[PDB]
């Protein structure tokens, strides 16, 4: 098993175009995870509030729909509850908040292309590991 | 000689069948404290609950238990670290519902192990020996420390101490494995090696002196009759147990200076016992054991499970199923 | 004494530094090669990191009947295509 | 309770100023061998 | 080669500083060359945080523990504790590094090179450990030397900039403290407070005021003291308490870093205000508090009216009572309601945590600090992988809390030890039996039987 | 007679820097093989076909977390000869099959009969008494228990201890949770044994080093003795005093005092092993019938002792899929135990 370029290729968007990013990307997005998401969100759940995970299943439904690149980048800028009803950005890390979260202050766009990927890309390797919890340890 | 000067001089005998001293002073009121109230509670108290829940755990004989289930129960969760004396409770029956017998059995313990240890320097000094066999102790009364004491204060709560019972003390120590991984902590494998190597070289002393003793008895008596209390002259022979040890391994790993022999004797296990004792001190603040989970991922990315990955499966159970009622949000910060 | 040279002679004699001075290095270059050209994995039968799984299989090649073994084994080593 | 607390803050200070002035009273000079240690 | 070697000084190797007992030059030299390495880690560790800080990210994620300690002072910090200009972290590392090179020279110089004893050289420099006069005025002119130092502290929290104070009204800034507390029953009567929970003992002071005044008073004492232990030679009832020896000195000062040392552990495991958790992360307490806060918040969000959810147990899910009726969060953290901190006061009444205050009140600023207390709780391994003994490879972090914490107390352990040691050395070797029994003069020999 | 047997007995009996004898025959070559496999096997051997781990540092593993594992659960109890069946000569297999478990565990076996001769082949020359070599039947009484003896009787090899440390821990976890070995009273006696066997170690060289006599002038004590002396070179008799007014009780006679430090840890081990013997059958101590009939009937009713069974349950089930792969226990999230929130 390796890290090719089919686990590697994930939803740009929602109108079924696909984007293919490099094993360079790839780890970029797990290292500035970790930076800025992992003490949240380590493993794909969601500590501050278990009930919504980070599986590709569970951002499909979500409203604006979240398992491709743009969902997740403007998540990243302008993040919103499940059902896309409220602005969430004064208590969810987001460039709009990045004055309150100051480790946003350092993320470019290319940075969040890359953190989107990981999060696209985690679960087409751990499969149930990701999102998961302490039952698939 | 005045009545005060009469008292020390009692006080300070070394005629006395047993040493008196100024730490005895302390020391035989507060051990006679704890000893008669663990025995009553032991027997006859009530259940205690512990987790502060309104779930009460039987510990005493009375109460169903045997000797290895009895204990005195730790007090409760509710009470934290603040103290609680009898006179603090409404009545008697509150202090027991809630634990109080614990606190005044342990405080009352360390205090008096601790003049115990004092004690040790004291007659030492009164006798004209050397002072050390108190830092010897120094070694179990840290431990004691460590499980009674400082992780309560690290975690918040005395009714995370150690019980005062067999089983009891199981629970505790299953409960640290899953919060602390302590058996991948580096001071609690040297705590291993402090006590597995002290029981080998007291094997391996105790053999080698009782190999070489001086021929004085016949096959019908006890070589134990062959040494004479206070002779002057050693009952063994020193050189032959050397020269037997040295080609059991190599000359020079062996000891022929019976100085430098019992120090090593005294200094490993308590040293090992120390790192031991700070292990569960340090842990105490939740700096715990190697975390190799996950450790080793393949090329894609898959996670190759390591022994690690299997003691953590066996912590998970232990951290799911213990407090089972304690619990409501996700994560046990303490 | 055993008659044998005493050890802090012979670790400070040039004879003994002359002929280590290549031989603990020759050992260590020759483990070092050991691993770096692949050998070890060979010998020993150990996956490479690329070598645990095949690409989509998440199952492990656990073997399960005692005298066809060694069949299981390379059957599961062929399977990682 | 309240005769309780006194009785025992009573106990414990008789202990603890037994301790301190034994400490106090020569205890260096109280060993077999040298006595005169100031 | 004077008294460096065993033969001539009776000291092995391994004890081979035993061999300066009785020489006070060269006694002088290893006390400078060792300050010259206290103030060399102190100087060189801050450029090495410095070098590895990220302005953005928190102190806490960064492995920082002397940044902390010059933020705490004022320094570099402004509201929130955000950092403005790392240019005195710089400074202050240089400098340090700087004087460690003038202390060095001096060691080394006293040490290798300077008269071997001071007592042919000077009156003055020179000295006796027998000479009680002389031992109380060294001692003298460093309780001043000490008294000064917190008076430094007082000056800065009074005339230069201020302390950072976590609990500023708008979130925490450094602030000019104009009224210390002076007031004798306020500033004593936390020495006389308990230790345990609720009371805290000195550790739980929780505002500049009494910090800066307590300094104050510690200034004066130690000056005041000084004097008398100069001007003073000890009393009688004090000579015949003690050993007089240079061994015996060393185990009193041992037996006080001990104390020191544990006192210390405590502090920063549970003070939150001259430790701030906005740099050196929540204490244990808080965390445990502030997760707590969190799913309150999250399910009041959801519906949930707090206040009569009953949980599992019959206990409040979230709300409870501590056993003297204040309102406190339920679950396991009811041991931990003795916690204050700036986040949680707001929603502090008369009666603990206020019910119409938890419905209305809550301000996101709240939910945000308990969220990140929450998720940076001081747990972790001790190769750095944060969160439960069980959790995954991912979030590399240990708290600064745990790290002084645990540090110290090993610390203040094995100088128990050493106190000890020395102390019981110190007694044997004045009685003249610490290399062991005479045997034409047993002690036990000329003793009656016990039986 | 002086042929061949008394020429070899003579060049196996020469005083040299690492003594032979005729126990070296077994001893050397058992002993060498058995610790060179363990570090072949943890630096180069991998434990994915017969449990799912890896195991050595080629694969990335620490000094913590390698081992030498022991065989899949389907190779029953096979001595795995390397010429055997089931490897048929084929070294790589033999090695993925487990075949240095076997090779280590046997080898191990036969180097400790060697060491054992060796006590006593050495104290025959020397002239001793031969209490090392009966000393050292604890640690041989230990390891074929737990190594042999267990394994033997439970399903195969695989359930014996991997060599390694993370493996013996995770050995210590399944004990706990399989077969509540911490409420075994022979474990309980062996415990006792150990740590009485390190107190008395601590206690005997403190009072000595604490009632030397002076016999020199220095500061340093340890030069104060001569090997061949006469003298005792501490006090029995302060020794005897000062412990009989610290604690009561004190020894007098020497002799005993050193029988009595053979004795602690040598029977806390052999009684340690029993209990092992014991749970090869799984016949455990494992519940208190009294404890379980109150409790079923009474939900009012605990003890440490039913709050231990708790936490046992869950080792088992949060374990057992990942410890025991041949089994392919798939147990649904549904269905795993676990108290309120976590
Ligand atoms: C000469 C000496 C002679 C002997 C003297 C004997 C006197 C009696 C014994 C004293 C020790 C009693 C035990 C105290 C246990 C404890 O709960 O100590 C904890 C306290 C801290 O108290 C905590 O203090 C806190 C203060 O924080 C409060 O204030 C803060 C302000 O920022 C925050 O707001 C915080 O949120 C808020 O809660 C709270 O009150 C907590 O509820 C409270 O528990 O530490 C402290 O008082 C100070 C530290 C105590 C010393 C540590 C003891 C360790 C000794 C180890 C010995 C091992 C040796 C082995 C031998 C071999
Ligand atoms: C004192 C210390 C001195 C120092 C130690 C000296 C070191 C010497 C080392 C010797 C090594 C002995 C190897 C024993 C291997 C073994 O046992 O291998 C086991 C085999 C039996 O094979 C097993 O048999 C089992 C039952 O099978 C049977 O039942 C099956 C299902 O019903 C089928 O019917 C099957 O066909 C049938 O064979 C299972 O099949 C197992 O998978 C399979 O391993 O016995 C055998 O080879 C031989 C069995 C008879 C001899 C037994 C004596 C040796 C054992 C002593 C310990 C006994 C303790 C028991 C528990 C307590
Ligand atoms: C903080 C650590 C420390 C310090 C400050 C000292 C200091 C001292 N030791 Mg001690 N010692 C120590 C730890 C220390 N020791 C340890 C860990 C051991 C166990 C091995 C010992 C064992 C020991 C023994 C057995 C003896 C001493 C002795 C001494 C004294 C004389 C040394 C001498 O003459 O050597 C001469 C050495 C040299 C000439 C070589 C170089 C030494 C210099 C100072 C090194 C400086 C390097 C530094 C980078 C220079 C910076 C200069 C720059 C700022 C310009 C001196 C005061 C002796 C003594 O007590 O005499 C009465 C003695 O006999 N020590
Ligand atoms: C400021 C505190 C202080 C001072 C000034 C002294 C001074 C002295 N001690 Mg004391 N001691 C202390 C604290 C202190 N000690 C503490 C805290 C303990 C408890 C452990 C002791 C226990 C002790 C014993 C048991 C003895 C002394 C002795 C002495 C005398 C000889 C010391 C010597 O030359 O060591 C030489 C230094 C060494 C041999 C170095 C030891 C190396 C340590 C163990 C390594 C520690 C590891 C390190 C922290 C981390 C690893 C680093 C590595 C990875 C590079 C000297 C008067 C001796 C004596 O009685 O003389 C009268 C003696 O026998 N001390
Ligand atoms: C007050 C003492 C203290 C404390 C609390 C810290 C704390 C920290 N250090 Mg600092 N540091 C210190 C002293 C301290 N350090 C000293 C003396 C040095 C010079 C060596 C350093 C140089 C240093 C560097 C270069 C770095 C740190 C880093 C860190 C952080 C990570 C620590 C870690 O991962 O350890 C790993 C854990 C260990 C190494 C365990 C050590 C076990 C020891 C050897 C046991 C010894 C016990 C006892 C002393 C011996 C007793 C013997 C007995 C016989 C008496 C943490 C905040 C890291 C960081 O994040 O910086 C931003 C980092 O890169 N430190
Ligand atoms: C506190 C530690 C200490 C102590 C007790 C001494 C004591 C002594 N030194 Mg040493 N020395 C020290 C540190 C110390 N020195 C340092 C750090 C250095 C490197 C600069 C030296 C370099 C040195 C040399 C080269 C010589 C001495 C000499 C002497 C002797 C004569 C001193 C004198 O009369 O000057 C008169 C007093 C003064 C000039 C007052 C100086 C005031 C200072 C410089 C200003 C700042 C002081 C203030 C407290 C700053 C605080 C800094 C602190 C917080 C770090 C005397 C025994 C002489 C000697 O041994 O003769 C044989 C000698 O030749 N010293
Ligand atoms: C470095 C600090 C220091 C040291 C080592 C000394 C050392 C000494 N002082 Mg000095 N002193 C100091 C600072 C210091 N002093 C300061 C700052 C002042 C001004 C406040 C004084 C004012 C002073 C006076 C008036 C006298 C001394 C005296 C002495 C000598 C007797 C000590 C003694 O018996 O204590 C033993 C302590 C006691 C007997 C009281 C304690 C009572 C018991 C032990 C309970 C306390 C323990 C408890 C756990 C503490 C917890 C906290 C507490 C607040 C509750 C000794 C040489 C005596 C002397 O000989 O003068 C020439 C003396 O008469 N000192
Ligand atoms: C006596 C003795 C001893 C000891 C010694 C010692 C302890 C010493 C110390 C010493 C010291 C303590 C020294 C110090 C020095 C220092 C220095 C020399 C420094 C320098 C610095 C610099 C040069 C800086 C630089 C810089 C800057 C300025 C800027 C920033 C960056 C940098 C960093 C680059 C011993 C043990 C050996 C033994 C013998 C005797
Ligand atoms: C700064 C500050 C403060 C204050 C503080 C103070 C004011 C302190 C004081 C303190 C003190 C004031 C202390 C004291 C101590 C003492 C001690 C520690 C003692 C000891 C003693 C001893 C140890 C003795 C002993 C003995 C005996 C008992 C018997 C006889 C003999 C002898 C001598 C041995 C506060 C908190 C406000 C706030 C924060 C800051
Ligand atoms: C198995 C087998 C065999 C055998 C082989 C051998 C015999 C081998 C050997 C091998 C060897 C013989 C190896 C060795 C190795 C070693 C090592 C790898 C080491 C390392 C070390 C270290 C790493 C160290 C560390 C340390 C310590 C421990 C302490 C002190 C400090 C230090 C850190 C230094 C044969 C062929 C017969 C057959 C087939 C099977
Ligand atoms: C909270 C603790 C408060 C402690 C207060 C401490 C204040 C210190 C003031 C000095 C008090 C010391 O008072 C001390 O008492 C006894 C009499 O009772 C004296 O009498 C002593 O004399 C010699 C001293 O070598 C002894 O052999 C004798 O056994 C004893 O009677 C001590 O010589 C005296 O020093
Ligand atoms: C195994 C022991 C077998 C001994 S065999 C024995 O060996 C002698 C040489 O020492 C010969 O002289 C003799 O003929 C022979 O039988
Ligand atoms: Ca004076
Ligand atoms: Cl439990
Ligand atoms: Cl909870
Ligand atoms: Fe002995």
């Amino acid at each position: 098993a390796e890290l090719t370029p089919e686990v590697l290729t994930v939803p740009l968007n929602s109108e079924g175009k696909t984007i293919t990013l490099t094993e360079k990307q790839y780890l970029e997005g797990k290292r500035l995870f970790q930076y800025a998401c992992a003490s949240c969100h380590v493993g794909g759940i969601t500590k501050t509030n278990p009930s919504l995970d980070l599986r590709t299943e569970t951002l499909a439904l979500a409203t604006p729909p979240r398992d491709n690149i743009e969902g997740l980048v403007d998540y990243m800028k302008n993040p919103t509850t499940y059902d896309g009803e409220q602005e969430i950005a004064e208590v969810h890390p987001s460039l709009r908040s990045a004055d309150i979260f100051p480790k946003m202050r350092n993320l470019t766009e290319k940075d969040l292309v890359a953190i989107a990927g990981h999060i696209l890309v985690e679960p087409k390797i751990l499969g149930d590991k990701w999102g998961g919890g302490k039952v698939y340890y | 000689a005045n009545l005060w000067e009469r008292f020390c001089n009692w006080v300070t005998s070394t005629d006395n069948r047993l040493y008196v001293g100024w730490f005895g002073v302390i020391m035989i009121p507060t051990l006679l404290a704890a000893t008669i109230c663990f025995v009553i509670a032991f027997i006859a108290a009530p259940p205690v609950d512990i987790d502060g829940i309104r779930e009460p755990v039987s510990g005493s004989l009375l109460y169903g238990n045997n000797i290895i289930t009895g204990a005195v129960v730790p007090s409760s969760n509710a009470i934290g670290l603040h103290f609680y004396p009898i006179w603090e409770a409404a009545s008697l029956d509150e202090w027991l519902y809630n634990g109080g017998p614990y606190q005044l059995i342990i405080f009352h313990f360390l205090l008096g192990a601790s003049c115990y240890m004092g004690r040790q320097w004291e007659l030492s000094y009164r006798l004209g020996m050397r002072p050390w066999i108190c830092v010897a102790y120094s070694a179990p009364l840290a431990s004691a420390f460590a499980v009674f004491l400082i992780y309560p204060i690290g975690q918040g709560s005395f009714s995370d101490g150690m019980p005062l019972g067999i089983s009891g003390t199981f629970n505790f120590m299953i409960v640290f494995q899953a919060e602390h991984n302590i058996l991948m902590h580096p001071f609690h494998q040297l705590g291993v090696a402090g006590v597995f190597g002290g029981a080998l070289f007291c094997a391996m002393h105790g053999s080698l002196v009782t190999s070489s003793l001086i021929r004085e008895t016949t096959e019908t008596e006890s070589a134990n009759y062959g040494y004479k209390f206070g002779q002057e002259e050693e009952t063994y022979n020193i050189v032959a147990a050397h020269g037997y040890f040295g080609r059991l391994i190599f000359q020079y790993a062996s000891f022929n200076n019976s100085r430098s022999l019992h120090f090593f004797l005294a200094a490993w296990p308590v040293v090992g016992v120390w790192f031991a004792a700070l292990g569960i001190s340090t842990m105490a603040f939740n700096l715990n054991g190697f975390n190799f989970n996950h450790s080793v991922i393949d090329a894609k990315g898959n996670v190759i499970n390591t022994w690690a990955d299997i003691i953590n499966r066996a912590n998970l159970g232990m951290e799911v199923m213990h407090e089972r009622n304690a619990h409501n949000f996700p994560l046990d910060l303490a | 004494t055993t008659g044998e040279r005493p050890f802090s002679d012979i670790i400070t004699s040039v004879r003994y530094w002359v002929i280590h001075s290549i031989t603990i290095p020759a050992l260590f270059i020759a483990g070092w090669l050991f691993v770096s050209t692949g050998l070890a994995y060979d010998v020993f039968g150990t996956p490479r990191p690329d070598s645990y799984y095949a690409q989509e299989q998440r199952s492990i090649p656990l073997v399960t009947d005692r005298f066809e073994a060694k069949q299981q084994v390379e059957t599961f080593l062929e399977q990682l295509k | 309770m309240e005769t309780l607390k006194i009785t025992v803050y009573i106990v414990v200070t008789f202990f603890v100023l037994l301790f301190v002035f034994g400490f106090l009273s020569g205890d260096p000079a109280r060993n077999p061998k040298r006595k005169d240690l100031e | 080669a004077t008294n460096r070697d065993q033969e001539s000084s009776g000291f092995a190797w391994w004890a081979g500083n035993a061999r300066l007992i009785n020489l006070s030059g060269k006694l002088l030299g290893a006390h400078v060359a060792h300050a010259g390495l206290i103030v060399f880690w102190a100087g060189a560790m801050t450029l090495f945080e410095l070098a590895h800080f990220i302005p953005e990210k928190p102190m806490y994620e960064q492995g920082l523990i002397l940044i902390p300690h010059i933020a705490t002072l004022g320094w570099g910090v402004g509201p929130g504790g955000e950092v403005v200009d790392t240019f005195p972290f710089f400074v202050v590392g240089v400098v340090h590094l700087i004087s460690s090179a003038v202390l060095g020279f001096g060691g080394v110089y006293h040490a290798i090179r300077g008269p071997e004893t001071l007592e042919e050289y000077s009156s003055f420099f020179g000295y006796d450990w027998k000479d009680k006069n002389k031992m109380t005025t060294i001692l003298g002119f460093h309780l001043i030397v000490l008294g000064i130092g917190a008076l430094l502290l007082v000056a800065k929290a009074m005339f230069f900039g201020g302390l950072y104070d976590t609990w500023a009204p708008g979130g925490g800034d450094v602030r000019v403290i104009t009224n210390p507390t002076l007031d004798p029953r306020v500033i004593f009567g936390y020495l006389l407070k308990s230790p345990f929970g609720g009371e805290g003992w000195i550790v739980s002071v929780n505002n500049l005021e009494d910090v800066v005044g307590g300094h104050i008073w510690i200034g004066l004492i130690c000056i005041a003291g000084g004097i008398w232990h100069i001007l003073t030679t000890p009393f009688g009832w004090a000579r015949r308490a003690f050993i007089w020896s240079g061994e015996a000195y060393l185990s009193y000062s041992l037996g006080a870093l001990s104390m020191m040392g544990f006192i210390a552990t405590c502090f920063v495991w549970f003070n939150n205000t001259v430790y701030p958790s906005e740099f050196y992360g929540p204490t244990g307490p808080e965390a445990s508090q502030a997760q707590a806060m969190t799913f309150l918040i999250r399910d009041q969000k959801l519906g949930a009216n707090v206040g009569s959810a009953q949980g599992p147990t019959g206990l409040g899910k979230y709300l409870m009572r501590s056993p003297t009726g204040e309102i406190i969060f339920g679950g396991e953290t009811m041991r931990f309601w003795d916690f204050r901190g700036p986040w949680l006061e707001p929603l502090r009444g008369p009666n603990g945590l206020d019910l119409n205050k938890i419905k209305n009140d809550i301000q996101p600023w709240q939910e945000r600090r308990a969220a990140e207390y929450m998720t940076h709780a001081p747990l972790g391994s001790l190769n750095s992988v944060g969160g439960v003994a069980t959790e995954i490879n991912s979030v590399n972090f240990v708290s600064p809390r745990s790290w002084l914490a645990t540090s110290h107390f090993v610390l203040a352990f094995f100088f128990l030890v050493g106190h000890l040691w020395h102390a019981g050395r110190a007694r044997a070797a004045a009685a003249g039996f610490e290399k062991g029994i005479d045997r034409e003069s047993e002690p036990v020999l000329s003793m009656p039987s016990l039986d | 007679e002086r042929g061949w047997f008394d020429i070899l007995d003579d060049w196996l009996k020469r005083d040299r820097f690492v003594f032979v004898g005729w126990s070296g025959i077994l001893l050397f070559p058992c002993a060498y093989l058995a610790l060179g496999g363990w570090l072949t096997g943890t630096t180069f051997v991998t434990s994915w076909y017969t449990h799912g781990l890896a195991s050595s540092y080629l694969e990335g593993c620490n000094f913590l977390t390698v081992a030498v594992s022991t065989p899949a659960n389907s190779m029953g109890h096979s001595l795995l000869l390397l010429w055997g069946p089931e490897a048929q000569g084929d070294f790589t297999r033999w090695c993925q099959l487990g075949g240095l478990w076997t090779f280590i565990a046997l080898h191990g076996a036969f180097g400790l009969i060697g060491f054992m001769l060796r006590q006593f082949e050495i104290a025959r020359l020397v002239g001793v008494r031969p209490y090392n070599a009966i000393a050292f039947s604890a640690p041989i009484a230990v390891f074929v228990s737990v190594f042999l003896i267990y394994p033997l009787g439970q399903s195969s090899w695989f359930f014996a201890p991997s060599f390694g440390v993370a493996a013996i821990f995770r050995f210590l976890l399944f004990f706990q949770g399989f077969h509540n070995w911490t409420l075994n009273p022979f474990h309980m006696m062996g415990v006792a044994g150990v740590l009485g066997g390190a107190l008395l170690c601590a206690i005997h060289g403190a009072t000595v080093e604490n009632t030397l006599f002076q016999d020199g002038e220095g500061a340093s004590t340890f030069r104060a003795f001569n090997p061949t002396q006469a003298e005792e070179t501490y006090s029995m008799v302060t020794a005897n005093r000062f412990w009989s007014q610290i604690f009561g009780i004190a020894f007098s006679n020497k002799r005993w005092l050193h029988f009595f430090m053979l004795f602690v840890p040598v029977t806390g081990l052999w009684m340690s092993a029993i209990g092992v013997v014991g749970l090869a059958l799984n016949l455990r101590s494992y519940d208190f019938i009294s404890q379980e009939i109150r409790a079923a009937e009474d939900p009012e009713f605990e003890t440490f002792y039913t709050k231990n069974l708790l936490l046992n349950e869950g080792i088992r089930a949060w374990m057992a899929p990942q410890d025991q792969p041949h089994e392919n226990f798939v147990f649904p999230e549904e269905v795993l135990p676990r108290g309120n929130a976590l």
